[PDB]
């Protein structure tokens, strides 16, 4: 089947849908279907060693968000690697789990509900001294680029196209998280373009990771979900194009 | 290519000869300007590159077989040339050692930039050893 879609190695099909198999597995909620009873030899992995060593930036932020974290501290005591190291590689990737059910009209649904505060949980316990939330800060406000390219990379409109991996929102909840992003600021900048402004080659980098997106896959519906995220994206800069985007707009 | 180009134009301005290129280019209306400006950053401390220094830098050039291809890899001879030749402490100039990144994935940019390391390893050159090698 992955020569036939025209993938070159099995494993990048496999990694394509990774994410749903294991959010489906994990909300399966069996006792005997733990992590390890993931079956990983479909992807040509021979011990769970080199699985973990090879997925941890989709293993860590489900189980975060499940409140896990003695599982992803068993992970980083046989991974040959600091758990530090790893909750810190993957923070976007919490993030946008956690970020977007801020912002959007809490209490309308018991389900949307039941997220929001779940996320709030989760963040007040990365808030902790043990954990990141010492130096959050200083990540949050450090690297936002690749935060804001996978946030964008959940977008979904919901006509006979297939979704995405399984964390998507509509394009109202994205701009709903940016606008909350930014009043989180201590400036509290009126939009999250001024505080991207105070770097100006950062937009360039954003625009980069969509267009290595158009480039790593051929399905096109997928490169038509792409092209819908670049154009949002070009629409934001486009819309405060008055106040200059730090002398990068040429 | 486009991301090599980003990593080596951020070293490259970061550095003190291209603060030195800009203060006389600034001068000049050319869309070059406004395209690298954002680019262009203020730091107290400019990028130092690291000087590398082999035992001996010769035996990484002393080979036939570098020099002469075999009539059907000119993109891999002229790449192996050049990594060869960047990779050794022969070279001096600030600007050449932070052009590696870009040289992997053209082939044209090797052409056009192996003079230029010849130049400047020739430039230094103590009691004729690269000029007889």
């Amino acid at each position: 089947v992955s020569e036939t879609f025209g993938y070159r190695r099995l494993e990048d099909f496999m990694a394509s849908h990774l994410d749903y198999l294991v959010l489906e597995w994990l909300n399966l909620q069996d006792t005997e279907y733990n992590l390890s009873s993931f079956p990983f030899i479909l992807l040509n992995y021979t011990n769970i060693e080199d699985f973990y060593r090879s997925c941890y930036k989709v293993l860590i932020p489900h189980l975060v968000i499940r409140s896990h974290f003695d599982e992803v501290k068993s992970i980083a005591n046989q991974i040959q690697e600091d758990w530090k190291s790893l909750l810190t590689d993957c923070f976007p990737k919490i993030l946008v789990n956690i970020l977007p059910y801020f912002a959007y009209e809490g209490t309308r649904d018991s389900g949307m509900a039941q997220q929001r505060e779940t996320a709030t949980k989760v963040y007040d316990m990365l808030k902790s001294e043990n954990l990141l939330g010492k130096q959050i800060d200083h990540l949050f406000i450090s690297n936002l680029p690749e935060i804001v390219v996978e946030l964008l990379m959940t977008l979904h409109e919901p006509d006979l196209d297939p979704a995405p991996n399984p964390p998507h929102f509509p394009s109202h909840v994205i701009k709903a998280t940016f606008a909350y992003i930014s009043n989180c600021h201590k400036t509290k900048l009126k939009s999250i373009l001024e505080i991207l402004s105070k770097s100006p080659d950062s937009y360039q980098k954003i625009l980069l990771a969509i267009c290595e997106q158009a480039a790593e896959t051929n399905n096109v519906y997928k490169k038509h979900r792409i092209l819908k995220i670049y154009h949002l994206f070009v629409s934001l800069l486009l819309k405060d194009i008055k106040s200059g985007l730090g002398g990068a707009w040429a | 290519v486009r991301s090599a180009a980003v990593t080596c134009l951020k070293n490259i301005l970061a550095t003190k000869t291209g603060h030195s290129f800009w203060e006389i280019y600034k001068m000049t209306t050319d869309p070059m300007l406004a395209y690298l400006q954002p680019f262009r950053t203020s730091r107290k401390k400019f990028l130092e590159v690291p000087r590398f220094d082999k035992e001996n830098p010769f035996e990484g050039l002393d080979d036939i077989n570098l020099w002469i291809p075999l009539s059907e890899n000119h993109d891999i001879w002229i790449k192996t040339l050049t990594c060869a030749f960047l990779d050794s402490g022969g070279t001096k100039c600030e600007i050449l050692q932070l052009l590696k990144p870009m040289c992997e994935v053209k082939t044209d940019f090797c052409q056009t930039v192996l003079p230029y390391l010849i130049h400047d390893i020739l430039l230094q050159d103590t009691n004729e050893s690269w000029r007889n090698l």
